[PDB]
RNA sequence: GGCCAGCAUCAGUUUUGGUGGCAGGAUAAAUCCAUAGGAAUGUAGCUUGCCUGGUAAGUAUUAUAGCCUGUG
RNA sequence: AGAACUGGCGAUGCGGGAUGAACCGAACGUAGAGUUAAGGUGCCGGAAUACACGCUCAUCAGACACACAAAAGGUGUUAGUUCAUCUAGACAGCCGGACGGUGGCCAUGGAAGUCGGAAUCCGCUAAGGAGUGUGUAACAACUCACCGGCCGAAUGAACUA
RNA sequence: GCAGUCAAGCGUUCAGCGACAUUGCUUUUGAUUCUUCGAUGUCGGCUCUUCCUAUCAUACCGAAGCAGAAUUCGGUAA
RNA sequence: UGCUCCACACAAUAUAGAUGGAUACGAAUAAGGCGUCCUUGUGGCGUCGCUGAACCAUAGCAGGCUAGCAACGGUGCACUUGGCGGAAAGGCCUUGGGUGCUUGCUGGCGAAUUGCAAUGUCAUUUUGCGUGGGGAUAAAUCAUUUGUAUACGACUUAGA
């Protein structure tokens, strides 16, 4: 064929809207967005409806995530915990497979002993169900 | 004068290789294989 | 955590790589490094190449066979870097230098075992994009290493054999799944779901 | 190739000691020779500012 | 400064199609064919609208732009080559010793023969790179056209044709003897 | 650019550059001359040898032949009505495009349209038209004016510029003891072809000025009545 | 340590007949009192011929930024006297408050020209009242509407000494 | 009664966490609500050219987003 | 070099600067616990391949004393200072003009701007310098200082770190 | 070496310092040189190993009136 | 009647140091793994990373004696069928049944006294005496002797 089937290069861009995941500090594992660009490695985030005070913040502390919603550039806390709940992006994240997985595992780090000896007596009778079905397809 | 590590005296022998030079060695490898199989046939 | 850790030496950085192996060695953990000529160094091929010579230079004027040994095998050159940051002179550094070993491609049985990397010594990790590199192998047969043709082959051979083994594998895994996904929605299932697993 | 030699890069503390002394005789000799603004910068937005202060 | 990004826009004429890997790049079109592996540079490729294709270097440096800029030349010269392809003109002049020039054939090599030149009897053998097509030249006495799709091969194989007749020793200013590009163009 | 730029090549010329003096003077002329004399004309004139432009302007000593930069003239003649400086000068200023030209006289009208109707000068041939007619050179010894007149009067080429020969006009010329020669007749242009750079070269080279040349006026603006009017004569 | 801005004043002390000194102000960026009240003080000697002994601090307040949430372009005049003579600077920051945009000056002058804290003097820090003014490229480039741009090259820190992943890096 | 240890509560030295109540800042500044104005990296709408429903530039200071200044 | 004052070494262990009479730290009984100096925290080597901003690709950088070689030079790099041109179209790219008195005066075999010596005067411009360079015996021709036409917007010159 | 001129620059506050160039120095007709004046302390050689390029020659190149031959300088080269 | 291979029978010997499992495609990092569709390509779609905080296994006197229910699975062991592995293969895949366990599910019996913990002994590297079971009965050196060799050492042949 005679199109430009070359590569999209698809990136997540860093922009005004974009909704990240702080990995560290106090407000580590909370949500927040991008109101405004400091620099090219300073960004400013508002994470209101998560209870993180807006303050700049170096992109080396904050990861980037998929979700991405329309905030007008400069938005105040007011205007961006109203963005936030227009765009229900708290949801999106949530049936994300991340926010999955960063659930599992924090539900795994808090499982008591007896919960663990119920865990371990589930995945036995799971194993047993599916190395039946093994074998006689 | 030129050593043998000379490039262009090697690259003169290379040629006279590919020349007769390398089809003399290879008659004489055929006429040995005939006496190599009479070996064998006597 | 395992008795035995394999580590594959391609793209990885001759000195951070050597240093984090002195350092478990210590520990006692058993380290075996494998495609040490897929190693890399940083800078340009030339410096290494300088180097290299420059190292090479080094004799002994009168009696050049107890001068220092330049090996020039790439595994012999990891091993002389590790032993530079280990006191092999006394007897723990022996008994360190005992529990690694050193070879190039990946010579049975460890090509069935399990290989692992360390991220803080990776050369796409640590080495900014621009930045030129050079390879161990090339620097080795540059300096007289001789069975770099050798190597390819048993690497290309182990490769076809491994690349079957995974096609195996992936079908085996892909069966595994289906099984497990269709045992889903059980209530085991459920239940461990919201047990965390 | 046949790289030639390399200028070692040791202390050698008797250089160190050396170029101490030299170093305490040349401040001595600046020393005894000793004996013997710039405005507004340009580029600046609200330079007209300063004028109107002043 | 560390510029925050840089791009530039490469034409892609209807006649042809570019595709692209990572980092390779691949031209298709009427005359020919031809690739190039530039994952040494690291660029960015995307398309924009099937006939413009930019080329963009984010967080990159003076150097990343002049690669940048390199780069997009390299393109349109392989687009210039597929579409119209180039042409290259050499003559040979002697002043007294007829220099002889054929194609031999030898383990489909196909080396490009020069012999008496300079009345020298050493035969010199010019290999044919790929890509590139050899064919003497007709009512232009003592010309030889080399032809092609890409750039570098014929332009190496007439530097390589011109140098193998270097006059070794003797005084530029009178022997004049020698193979030179005459004229360089394209075959359309 | 802090390193790696470009440099300068400097040279000892006596000449430099008017700046902006020169564009000043002009300009205070031109709305100067838009009032001393009676009518105002736009000369599209895009190339012309100099000894033709001052024969031009000698031909009427009593008129004044303002040139220059384009948009200096279009600013003095005024762009916008708001501010320009007669009545319905703007007009005439819009229709200036090529590389004018104005030129201010009392003539009566009649009289400055009929001489340039009937003014004509020869030229070279201008790249970018078409040729006049074509041109082949000699199938031998190539001299200076291509053989046009008899190869008796003519005089062989010098070699000096052969290498010109080959490398800018793009011809397979060989040299000859005293002469330079080549070995197939040589065709440089053929009749309505487009002129190339390159055959325009040749031919200024040969000095085939075949090619006629007359100013072209696009409209005159009359300042007793403030009018413009579009005449169109070529 | 992190600057802070201080507004320090002096009243050098009153002599007989002459009493309510002038009361000089200034604004002193330090890390804490003391040392703003030091570099008050030998701001105040080189200007003219008072002394810390003849003076006293009539007092010491802490300036807190305005707006500390909001992204501002400054205009900093730079004077330094190393290492030849005292010239004129000229910088332009991007930052969300004073002292972070003094903190991020005093950072770039220590990398670049090597000069030290004590060797460079802060004479105005103006915020930039509307876009267009500000004239430094690096500084007007971040200026533009729906500016995006990409992370190429993530790097993720490993806690672990080994991986079984060869971890990649997206994009 | 001889040798070695653990547990409980104590005195001195000492190291690391959790947490409660207070005095100071511009009686923190922020955030946020109300209020009068201003602007664009101009929101809705309107106008000019294109036309594959939107598009490039003029308008329009809050409308089918918001931002900044001062005050309470 | 000749003097005055002030410390250490000698008689002095200990930690650090790899190695030491002068360098930094430092109040020497035998012991236990704790906190530190100077020096360090990739291994040898006990301690973060810690966090944040930049700076450098070196075909023997750098971790080297602050002093001799050292005055400068780099179409190697990053940030600054001072001057210029700019939609009366900035720099750089392509095409045209580059005239006429005139082939200006001395010599000359040849000397037309470009082998040599004094001038280096004036008209028309947007501009043409008794000529910036290549080449002809001689012009011719090519080209540059400037200007003109096409795109369009920042560009150029000297310094400082 | 000494004695002077000029300043690209620095600068008692920009009078003084000062880079690159430059004049006087120590029989113009290849003519002579028949001066060749005190080392208070050794130098010079038989066998034999290595190393440096600041390269005499071999090797590969550029610039020189390099027509050839032949010769000069320069780049790498132990 | 020595030697050599196997089983246990007990010892001596030490462990650069078990106390669940070293869990196997290759390549890039300005890119990738998996599933799916076709026209099988540098094609389209969905999905995933952002660490191994993972996957398997993990319940019984250091893991017993038994009574049942659901499946014809899972798993240890000796045979047995064929295939693959030479870079240090010294290992890997798999047919057939045979014999134990099966905590997948549902009951019974016993644990105690080591007295409130004392690693609380549970693995292999080697060596010998013993039996029970399979296999065959050799060379070198010293000395003499020839020299292709040599100070002596050393080297090379010959002699039931």
């Amino acid at each position: 064929s005679t199109d430009s089937i070359v590569k999209a290069s698809n990136w997540r861009l860093v922009e005004v809207g974009r909704v990240v995941l702080i990995k560290k500090g106090q407000s580590a594992g909370k949500l927040a967005a991008i109101v405004e660009i400091i620099d090219q490695k300073k960004v400013l985030i508002d994470g209101p409806k998560a209870g993180v005070p807006r303050q700049a913040i170096n992109l080396g502390q904050v990861v980037l995530t998929p979700l991405t919603f329309a905030l007008p550039r400069g938005a105040r806390t007011a205007t961006v915990s109203k963005k936030w709940a227009a765009a229900a992006v708290c949801e999106k994240w949530a049936a994300s497979s991340w926010a999955k997985k960063i659930a599992q595992r924090e539900r795994r780090a808090a499982l008591t002993d007896f919960e663990r000896f119920q865990v371990m007596v589930l995945r036995k009778q799971k194993r047993y169900t599916v190395k039946k079905a093994l074998a006689k397809a | 004068a030129k050593s043998l590590r000379a490039s262009s005296h090697l690259n003169a022998k290379s040629v006279k290789r590919r020349g007769v030079f390398q089809k003399a060695v290879d008659a004489r490898e055929q006429r040995i294989s005939d006496k190599l199989k009479e070996d064998l046939l006597k | 955590v395992e008795p035995v850790v394999v580590i594959d030496g391609k793209g990885h950085l001759v000195g951070r790589l050597a240093s984090v192996v002195a350092k478990q060695l210590l520990n006692g953990q058993k380290i075996v490094v494998v495609r040490a000529e897929e190693l890399n160094i940083s800078g340009e091929f030339f410096r290494n190449k300088l180097k290299y010579h420059d190292f090479l230079r080094k004799a002994t004027a009168f009696n050049k066979t107890r001068g220092p040994f330049h090996f020039r095998a790439p595994s012999r050159i990891f091993y002389k870097a590790l032993r530079g940051m280990v006191s092999h002179k006394t007897a723990r550094g022996k008994a360190a230098l005992e529990r690694l070993k050193v070879f190039e491609g990946i010579p049975p049985p460890y090509d069935k075992k399990k290989r692992v990397v360390v991220p803080q010594a990776l050369r796409v990790l640590r080495l900014k994009p621009g930045r030129k590199y050079t390879t161990l192998g090339k620097l080795s047969t540059s300096v007289g290493w001789k069975y770099e043709d050798v190597v390819a082959k048993l690497e290309a051979k182990r490769k076809v054999s491994s690349a079957e083994y995974y096609a195996k594998k992936r079908a085996f895994t892909k069966k595994v799944a289906s099984a497990n996904a269709t045992a889903a929605e059980s209530d085991v299932a459920k239940q461990l779901a919201a047990l965390g697993y | 190739m046949r790289v030639r030699k390399r200028q070692s890069r040791r202390t050698s503390t008797k250089l160190k000691e050396g170029i101490k002394k030299k170093a305490s005789a040349h401040r001595k000799k600046e020393k005894k020779m000793a004996k013997k603004d710039p405005g507004i910068p340009s580029n600046f937005p609200y330079k007209a500012k300063i004028l109107e202060e002043i | 400064m560390k510029y925050i990004q840089t791009e530039q826009q490469i034409e892609v004429p209807e006649g042809v199609t570019v595709s692209i890997k990572s980092r390779i790049v691949k031209v298709v079109g009427p005359r020919g064919t031809l690739t190039k592996n530039l994952k040494h540079i690291d660029v960015t490729f995307t398309k924009v609208n099937n006939q413009l294709i930019k080329v963009a270097v984010h967080n990159g440096g003076r150097k990343h732009v002049a690669a940048l800029r390199t780069v997009k030349s390299l393109v349109d010269n392989m687009i210039t080559g597929v579409t119209k392809g180039y042409k290259y003109k050499m003559r040979y002049v002697y002043a007294h010793f007829p220099i002889n020039v054929n194609i031999v054939e030898k383990d489909g090599a196909k080396f490009i023969e020069v012999r008496n030149f300079l009345g020298d009897k050493k035969i010199r053998n010019v290999p044919v790179r790929d890509g590139v097509t050899i064919e003497f030249s007709t009512n232009v006495k003592d010309e030889i056209v080399l032809s092609g799709n890409s750039v570098e091969d014929v332009s190496q194989n007439a530097a390589d044709l011109q140098q193998i007749c270097r006059v070794r020793n003797k005084d530029i200013r009178k022997f004049l003897d020698g193979i030179y590009v005459s004229h360089k163009g394209f075959i359309t | 650019m802090p390193r790696s730029k470009r440099s300068k090549l400097v040279t000892l010329a006596q000449t430099d550059k008017k700046g902006r003096e020169n564009k000043e003077r002009i300009f205070d002329e031109v709305r100067e001359a838009l009032d001393t004399y009676r009518y105002v004309w736009v000369l599209h004139l895009d190339d012309v040898r100099t000894p033709v432009l001052q024969e031009i302007r000698t031909s009427w000593a009593g008129s004044k032949l303002i040139m220059g930069k384009r948009k200096v003239l279009q600013k003095a003649l005024g762009e916008k009505r708001e501010e320009e400086y007669k009545e319905n000068l703007y007009q005439l200023s819009k229709l200036c495009s090529g590389v004018t030209g104005l030129l201010f006289t009392d003539e009566d009208v009649n009289t400055v349209k009929e001489y340039f109707k009937s003014y004509v000068r020869s030229d070279y041939s201008r790249p970018n038209t078409k040729a006049p007619l074509t041109f082949t050179i000699p199938e031998g010894i190539v001299y200076s004016r291509g053989g046009q007149i008899p190869a008796e009067e003519d005089v062989p080429m010098i070699h000096s510029l052969e290498p010109t020969m080959r490398n800018k006009f793009e011809i397979p010329t060989k040299i000859k003891a005293g002469k330079i020669t080549i070995d197939s007749p040589y065709l440089v242009c053929t009749e309505g072809e487009k002129l190339d750079v390159r055959q325009a070269l040749i031919l200024k080279q040969f000095g085939i000025a075949a090619s006629e040349f007359k100013v072209k006026v696009s409209a005159y603006y009359d300042n007793d009545s403030s009018t413009v009017e579009s005449t169109n004569i070529n | 340590a992190h600057f802070k801005e201080y507004q320090v004043i002096g009243r050098r002390l009153p002599t007989e007949s002459v009493p309510e000194p002038k009361l000089f102000r200034m604004r002193i960026f330090a890390s804490n009192e003391v040392i703003a009240k030091s570099r008050y003080w030998y701001f105040l000697q080189k200007l003219h011929k008072v002394k810390k002994a003849s003076g006293e601090i009539v007092s010491i307040n802490q300036i807190n930024e305005a707006h500390p949430t909001k992204v501002k372009n400054f205009g900093v005049w730079v004077r330094y006297d190393s290492r030849s003579g005292t010239h004129n600077m000229y910088k332009e920051i991007r930052d969300v408050s004073r002292v972070a945009a003094v903190e991020t000056l005093y950072q770039d002058m220590a990398a670049r020209h090597r000069a030290r804290f004590r060797s460079i003097h802060i004479l105005k820090v103006a915020e930039i009242e509307k876009t267009a003014d500000v004239k430094r490229q690096y500084v007007k480039q971040f200026l533009t509407k729906d500016l995006k741009f990409p992370l190429p090259h993530r790097v993720q820190k490993s806690t672990k000494t080994f991986s079984y992943k060869r971890p990649s890096t997206f994009y």
